[PDB]
Formats: structure tokens, sequence, C-alpha cells
RNA sequence: CCAAGUCUGGGCUAAGUGGUAAAGGAUGUGGCGCCGCGAAGACAGCCAGGAGGUUGGCUUAGAAGCAGCCAUCCUUUAAAGAGUGCGUAAUAGCUCACUGGUCGAGUGGCGCCGCGCCGAAAAUGAUGCGGGGCUUAAGCCCAGCGCCGAAGCUGCGGGUCU
RNA sequence: CUCGAUGUCGGCUCGUCGCAUCCUGGGGCUGAAGAAGGUCCCAAGGGUUGGGCUGUUCGCCCAUUAAAGCGGCACGCGAGC
RNA sequence: ACCGCUGAAAGCAUCUAAGCGGGAAGCCCGCCCCAAGAUGAGGCCUCCCACGGCGUCAAGCCGGUAAGGACCCGGGAAGAC
């Protein structure tokens, strides 16, 4: 969502790249992190 | 046919006398009230106050239209005159009784109310 | 169909740049290079973005029109044409080379067909 | 570097308005702190305000000491439209000469006011140095 | 030949259970002429004289069946085209002309005040002043009457020999009766 | 870094790797940008690249491999859960036809390779010769029939949970 | 395209960056220093208790880590967990911050960098100057080497003023 | 740049781009069950109505509607009114 | 966009660089409308046969072949001409 400034919710929510792209990720739809 | 402030007079009693075309009800573009149709307009005049009254937002429908409809059995058909019938959002008319004939139509778009009512329909 | 055999020559992996660049080189001097290959040819890597620059010849359309063939014959036609000019010899210098597909007389097929091949 | 009338005579003589200096605690050694490296007629109000915000976050002992201070100013718009422009004042601060000693986290072990500047840093504006001091931070 | 085709009849409704308006069309079997493909090499027309007696006044199912007909002879037959289809016809526009921006293309001319100062018929503007000389945008007097016109959803209603002619599921053929009617059911959509 | 236990027939060519075994019977690809690992007892990593990257790139193999095999011999299982107060299926024709409302239940095809199982309506499964292949298509319908874990129904895949 | 090394040497790119931009992000990638250990056989996997006086103070109608304001200590023992964490009405399960068997040889951390991807949306139609170019493609950094190219400088010869 | 001169507001017509998208599809989000809303990412195809009072645009009001979009181009257009 | 599968480098996970799929009124195609003057003048069938005399690579001057066309006339929802 915030597609600019994305830091690490859960104690988990990964980093992930696609696309060299980093979009966040972790066990949780309140994490949908990307940019 | 029967639009901006085009008039027609009444048939039921609701307690009207004629009325104002402001839109041909159904969607946008759209141009043209025949009978069938639904008018939004109101009163050029009403009754000594029956329940109505003069300029009072309304909504009307189509049954009486000298614009001449063409029936599907290539037939022909018209009157002398141009003016519908109110009505209850609830396409439910208010006029307690009618007055000159209409057209099977009503009916075909869901009215009947009136569809008996009516002296005569043709 | 069939021709001379002045300009003997074909394609495949190579690098699609100076590989025109000559072809015409002897493209001008006054020669005629009738090979073939397309598909072979070959091309900076990056696909991707690779099928992408060509295909800004593949829609790259201007109401004044704006074609921009849809072959790899072509690619080469762009290109090559292009270290030409546009008064007389030139042209003819682009009537005087000519490719084709498989192979008629005696990655590089991805861009192309991509945006057309 | 145009700076102002004088100290005295345009506008120079005053508290400057702001939020005074120390805060947190002491600490012998423990060298925690922050400077810059840009340049800039360091926004006061945006100062003030900004190391200020940075005791909101925390309270007590993290030398919140803070070695900054504007005290000249601009001017701008008063008056006719744009010719011959006298005057109208606003906004004094100091320039940040491209980096130096801002203000510091200096305490034995309370990173837990290091985290505090940082929150610190974050906000000012130009950018800003996250650092330590002789030793480092413990 | 690839398809089937002959002239315009006219138009007429009747009968029906409601009723129902169409358009009248004109051919037998005129005569097949070589087949489409492109087989060994490039072949696509010849020509065998069989003709008439005048043409030399100026001398894969669709055309396969065809190999039926354009093989017995010549000729073939029309009306697969049965009862209830949708075939498409290709008229041709009609001698109407170089006209006014009016009906050549709709638009709204001299209003009221205006809408008649001897003034009236003619469009009201080209481009802007910055943008660009013109555009090839908007249309111009583009004569119309000769356009090889057509259309789709063809349907057609029946049929019956006397004379191998045709009765049609509303008219608008394009051009006029005595007139060059093509027909198809091509991609159709009510299929 | 693994093994080619009983009947996998390995033939590695051009970049290809055809393995043949028991209710296995495969042919996959195998880059050539590497280097191949064979000697007919065994098998493993070859060092390409030795550098992290490629390094990966076949520490990805392995498990390719990995797979030809236990895919060749003991085909793969993929185990669905069949979750729905309504739903329900049970094979039907070469394939399968479950069913979840709407009113048009649906006929699903394992072409020639994968093969779907109904060993008893409620829950299914899917059994291919290629884990890859199958844990997919395995899914393609697993999601096919929305889960929507709302409050709990629907295709799953096994080993799930609930909700709020 | 247009004249001149698809020179050689050794690095760095994997985005077409080059071919305009800032604050701001992130086990991208390549090169440098630190803390703990792998035979108290180490981080991620896996077996288990997943310890007791901890169920303290404001508010309690509920702090009793898992409302929040203050504590942050003691322990009989395999150590501890000021119990960072998903919750519910507080309690009630799991999770390492705690370690045995099984493996077994490199595993997690911040400082220093040189290259690079999101932020970075526009109006006629598209853009490195154009065709174009991914270890001489070519870009960019550090090294040696030879050729181009002004009407500038040498050779040719005339001119002309002081 | 133009004063040896580029005729300026609103309207009319004829429109043409653009996207930060009003209607429209596709999506992820929700303190989302349904339904309907809110949040934000992808897409411009097509489309986005009659009146009123105002020189006006703007704007308020009337009846619609899915919708009744923001803005370019001398806030397009006088050798076209 | 957006959702997944198979799985490295991070012996555990990951739509992921490489491998394979899902998914839009949108792009390409398809549906109508031109259209090789696209100097790359395209295909194909159906007709016409080697005439005269002159210096030349006379590819230059004449009867021709209704193969054939035209012009003039008479006519067309073909149409300013």
């Amino acid at each position: 969502k915030v597609r600019s400034s994305v830091k690490k919710m859960c104690d988990n929510c990964k980093v992930v790249r696609r696309h060299g792209r980093v979009l966040v990720i972790c066990s949780n739809v309140k994490h949908k992190q990307r940019q | 046919m029967i639009q901006q402030e085009s008039r027609l007079k009444v048939a039921d009693n609701s307690g009207a006398r004629e009325v104002l075309v402001i839109k041909v009800l159904g969607g946008s573009g759209r141009r043209y009230a025949n009978i069938g149709d639904v008018v939004v307009a109101t009163v050029k005049d009403a009754t000594p106050g029956g329940v109505v009254k003069k300029g009072q937002v309304v909504k009307a429908v189509v049954v009486r239209t000298k614009r001449g409809v063409r029936r599907p059995d290539g037939s022909y058909i018209r009157f002398d005159e141009n003016a519908c019938v109110i009505i209850r959002d609830d396409k439910s008319p208010r006029g307690t009784r009618i007055f000159g004939p209409v057209a099977r139509e009503l009916r075909d778009k869901d009215f009947m109310k009136i569809i008996s009512l009516a002296p005569e329909v043709i | 169909a069939e021709f001379d055999a002045d300009v003997i020559v074909d394609a495949r992996d190579c690098i699609m740049g100076r590989v025109a660049s000559q072809v015409a080189e002897q493209a001008l001097d006054g020669e005629t290079v009738a090979v073939v290959n397309a598909e072979r040819a070959v091309i900076t890597g990056r696909e991707e973005q690779i099928v992408e620059k060509y295909e800004k010849r593949v829609d790259i359309g201007n109401d004044n029109g704006y074609f921009y063939p849809k072959r790899p014959d072509g690619i080469f036609k762009r290109t090559i044409r292009g270290m030409l000019p546009k008064k007389q010899r030139g042209r003819e210098a682009f009537e005087s080379v000519r490719v084709y597909l498989g192979n008629p007389y005696d990655t590089l097929g991805e861009i192309s067909e991509t945006l057309g091949a | 570097s145009i700076k102002p009338t004088r100290r005295e005579y345009i506008s120079g003589i005053p508290g400057k308005g702001i939020a005074q200096f120390k805060m947190g605690n002491n600490t012998y050694p423990a060298q925690v702190e922050n400077v810059v490296e840009k340049p800039v007629q360091i926004r006061h109000n945006a100062l003030e305000a900004a190391r200020n915000a940075a005791n909101r976050f925390v309270q007590n002992s993290g030398k919140f000491r803070i070695r900054k201070f504007p005290f000249h100013v601009i001017r701008e718009q008063d008056g006719d439209g744009m010719r011959a422009p006298f005057g109208k004042s606003v906004g004094t601060a100091a320039r940040s000469h491209g980096a130096n000693h801002d203000f510091i986290a200096w305490v034995n072990p309370d990173p837990a006011v290091e985290f505090a500047w940082r929150r610190a840093y974050m906000k000012v504006t130009p950018t800003v140095n996250i650092d330590s001091s002789p030793a480092g931070n413990a | 030949v690839q398809g089937f085709a002959g002239y315009k009849a006219g138009m007429t409704p009747r009968e029906g259970m409601e009723t129902v308006p169409v358009t009248v069309i004109e051919t037998p079997p005129m005569r097949a002429v070589a087949l489409r493909a492109y087989e060994q090499r490039p072949l696509t027309e010849v020509w065998t004289d069989e003709f008439h007696s005048e043409l030399d006044r100026t001398l894969s199912d669709r055309l396969d069946h065809a190999l039926d007909i354009v093989e017995d002879g010549g000729e073939h037959a029309m009306n697969i085209f049965r009862a209830g289809e949708y075939a498409d016809v290709a008229g041709v526009t009609k001698g109407k002309g170089t006209q006014g921006p009016v009906k050549r293309w709709g638009v709204q001319k001299r209003k009221g005040k205006h809408a008649r100062q001897g003034w009236r018929r003619r469009i009201g503007n080209l481009g802007p002043w910055n943008p660009s000389r013109v555009r090839s945008t908007v249309p111009q007097q583009g004569q119309t009457g000769y356009h090889q016109r057509t259309e789709l959803n063809k349907r057609l209603i029946d049929i019956g020999e006397g004379g191998p002619y045709t009765l049609v599921k509303g008219s608008v053929p394009g051009p006029d009766k005595r007139l060059v009617p093509f027909f198809r059911a091509v991609r159709p959509n009510d299929q | 870094p693994i093994e080619i236990p009983a009947g996998v027939t390995v033939t590695v060519n051009g970049n290809t790797v055809t393995v043949k075994g028991p209710k296995g019977e495969l042919t996959r690809t195998f880059h050539p940008d590497m280097t191949i690992t064979v000697e007919g007892n065994v098998i493993t990593v070859t060092r390409p690249s030795d550098e992290k990257h490629h390094r990966a790139l076949h520490g990805t193999t392995r498990s390719l491999l990995a797979n030809m095999v236990e895919g060749v011999s003991k085909g793969y299982e993929k185990a669905l859960e069949l979750v729905g107060v309504g739903y329900r299926a049970s094979k039907q024709g070469k394939k399968l036809v479950l069913s979840v409302g709407y009113s048009h239940p649906v006929e699903i095809e394992p072409e020639e390779g994968l093969e779907i199982e109904v060993p008893s309506q409620t829950k299914i499964i899917v059994k291919g010769a290629d884990k890859q292949r199958v844990g997919e298509l395995a899914a393609n319908i697993r999601a096919v029939r929305p889960p929507e874990p709302y409050k709990g129904k629907g295709i799953r895949y096994e080993g799930e949970l609930v909700r709020l």
C-alpha cells in the first residue's frame, strides 16, 4: 500500500524482492506491505 | 414526446387538472414520455385543493398522446388528447377513478390498477 | 527467387550490431548482401526490456501513421537502413540489401515475432 | 550569505524565542550524540521544535544537551509590491556550518535515549548524522 | 467466388404473426469463376470461357461446395441461406453526393437569433492557435452516396423459386432496388 | 548431493535429463548453463559458478533432481481438504465433479500425467508424477473453488485453520 | 550514419542506469574491520518443561508479561527470562530471550565503503543525436598504447605594411 | 519577441489530447458477512444528461442518472458567428 | 494490478532471476472501411502475335491486330466540371 516507505510490522513480516521491487510480506492482511 | 414543459390533463381524479412535463423517467439521455412511460412533472393547476393542489411536485405516466402509437400489430392508434395519471412511487395511481380510455400498453408496462378502472381501453 | 551469389551471407547469434554495420559497409561501397537467418540472430540480453525498445517500434503509431514492421525481416530493415542516410545511393542502398526467415538461398528471433515475428 | 541590517538598527538584540538547551541526564564516559554536515540558516522554529519533540518522546537521562541557536534572520513582502523593497523581518536561526557538534545524547548505558535523539534526527530537517563520541556509546 | 450475392429487389413487410417488413432479392446462380487457392504457387483466378454470349462485349465450405456448382458447368443456385438465417449484405451507398457538414455529419447549426440570419449551414471550427495548423481529424463535406456500405446481423426469413429470390428481415440493403447486393452470416452473434 | 535409488534410468543430453521409472515415467529439462552430475549409482551438484549466485542456481537443481527421482519412482501426492457445509464432491467421468452452490458444479480433468482421487466425497487429493506439475494443478483447483475463510468452509490446503 | 584502435591491461554493472532530481527505504551486489562459537560440537530445523514466591502498585468493575501509570527483585533446583510476543473478561495455551539427542564445519552482528532498484505522475507522438549496445558490446573507475581532426602550427609559393 | 500592431471576458460550434479516473472493469485493504459503503494499487475505452437565476465561468436551486470528472492547447478557437 | 505452483542462494521460508500457470470495458487478432503512387508498383484468368523502311547496343520515326479503347450521341439516386 504505502508504495513509499515500508518497514517491518509483525515481528516477522518479511523483506522480499519481486522485480527488484520490495514488497512487505508476513502472516497478516495487516501487513500487505508494498511500494 | 411530452417533455420540457408540454402539458397534459388528468383522466383520474387524483385532484388534478393538468401537469407540466419536467423529465422523461428512465435514465440519462432519454427524451420522451410516451404512454406507459412515466413522467417527472408537476401541477399547472389542480381543482380547488382536492388533495393535490396547483403546483405540486409529482410523478405521472403515459396513456394519452396524439403522437400516434404504432402497435406491433403494424396497426396505428392515437388520441384527440395528451395526458396521463399521477402515481405513488409504486407505479400506483391516486385518482380512485379513470376518464378517457387508453391503450393495452399500460398492462404491458404495469398498471392494471387503471387498466380496468378505465372506462374503455383501446 | 534464386538470384546471384554476390553478397553471400547469413546470421544467427552474432551481435545484432556491427552485424548490419558492415552489411552496409559493403551495403555502401556498392554491393548487394542477400543472407537470412532472422530468428537465429542475436542482440542484447535483457530480453524483456529487450522486446520493449522495439515494441517501441511496435505501437509507435503516429496518426500521420508510423507502422513499425513486425517480422525479423524488419528489425534488420530499420537498424541497417539506420546506418545509411536518404539521398539516392543510401536509398537504393536499401533495396540492394535483402534478408529473409529460414532459408531460400544456399537472441535474434524474439523481439520481432514478439512484437510480430 | 545575505545577512542582517545590524545588531541594533534593523533587528539585533533578541531572545530569538525558543526552548533553552539542556535535558536528559549527566554520565562521565558514555558519549552519545548527534551532529550534521548540512549548511542551512537552521530553521529556527522548525528548530526549537524538533529538539523539543525530542524530550516529548523520552523524558529524563540521555545529555539531551544541544549546541545550537539561531540569531539572525530574513525578510520580504511588506509595502508596495516587488521593487524598492524595504524590509519586514521574520524567522531567525543560525548557520549550521557544514557539519559540527550538534546536540548530545550523553550518558552511561541508556540507549533508551539513543533511539530517542534518533527520533530526534528523523525530525530535524537537513538529513542529520547519527553518531557517537570519544569512545562511542558504550 | 467465396460467398453468394445479387441485387436489390425492394422492400415491403406484411403478415407474419405480429407483422414484419423485409426486402426482396434477385439472384439464381451467377455461375462459378475458378476458386480460391494459393497452392504449389500463386493461384487465384482462371477463365476457361463458358460465360454468357455478350460478356465478351467486355471480354473451406463457402468456396468449397462451390467446387460443387462451379464445376457442374458454372452456375450455382442460391438459397443454402434457408428458413431463418443471418447472412450479411454489402450494398453500394447511394449517389447522394457532396453535401454540407449538415447531414453528411451530424452537427448543430446556426442557432436562433442567428439560426436564420440569411445565415445557416456551416461547421463551427477547425483548430486552436498554438496546437498546430490542422488535423486529419474533423471530417469534411466528405461526399457520400457511393460508399461500399453494408452491415451485420442480417437475418433472412424465407425464400422461393420462380425466379430464385429471397425474403429479408429488415431491408436497409443500402443501395437502391435493381442495386448490387452481396450477402454472407459472418461472425454471427445471434448464431 | 543425493541419490537415484531403484530403476532411475538417467539420461542427461543437450541439457535434458530423461528419467524412467515405475509409476514415474518422466522427461524433464535441466540447464546447459551449468554443470551436470551423474555416475550411474548416485549423482549431485556441478559447480559451473562455485559463486554464491549460480551456487544456489544448482543449490536448487539439487532439489530439481531430487524431484525427477522421488517423482519418477513414487510419484507425488497433494492432500486436499473438502470443508463445506453444503459443498461436496465425488469423482465422475475421467475427471472430478465438485460442487459448492452457484448452480453448475464443474468437471475438471487431470490431463495426461495428473490424476485426482475421491477417497471419499468430502476430502480429496491428487497423485501425479511431478511434485511440480502437481502442487500447482493440485491447488489450481483448491482455489478454483473459493476457500473463503470468513468463518470456515471451502477448498483448503491440508492443515489450515479458521478466522473471525 | 562521419574521418579515425568492434586497441590491449585490470576492476565494477545485470537497472538500459547511462539518456536530468531531493528527504526517504530495503539479509541487491562486490571489496574492507568487529561480538559469539562447532568436539561448554555453533544460528534457522526438531524433542520437551514449555519452573516456582512471580497471580506485586494507580485503576480494579480488569494488570495477575499479552488494557495502560510505577516495579524490576528473591529463589529450591536442569535457568533464571525486568516472562519483547497472538489473545480474551482478567485468569486459562503456544514463542524464544533457556538448552539434550540427531546431524556436523562455517553461522548471526554493526562500523567502512565503490556499483545499483522503489520514491520520480502530463497533456500533438515517440526518443541515447539517430540506428543502436549487456566481461573489445557498451557504460562507468584506474593503467599503457597508436590513428583522427581548426582556417591553429610546419612545407610550397605569391601578397602586403611597419 | 509583438506598439509599420498577436482583436482581450462568457457563449456557440468543432474538438483534441492527459491522469493524479467522476461512471465504467480488474484488483489488495476494512473496524468487510449480506447488501451497500470506506482505503489504496492498474487500467483511459467508451461515456460524464434538461432546466432555473445570473453578461458571465463559478456558483446555489430544480428533476434525472452509473456517472453526472480535474485539466491542457495563447485559461483551443473573430480572417467561424 | 492483482493471485499461485515448483525451489536456489539464507542446511529452515520466499510468485523468484532462471521454469510453469491464474487474471482485466483494456493492447494484438477478430467484426466493418479504405488500400500497393507500400517508386519492394504485387496475384491470377481471359484475350491479342512479330508490320514497314531507314548506319546499329538504329529499346528511333510508319500501317496495323476492335484484344482493345476512345472520342460524339443517348441515357442514369453518377454525378459542380
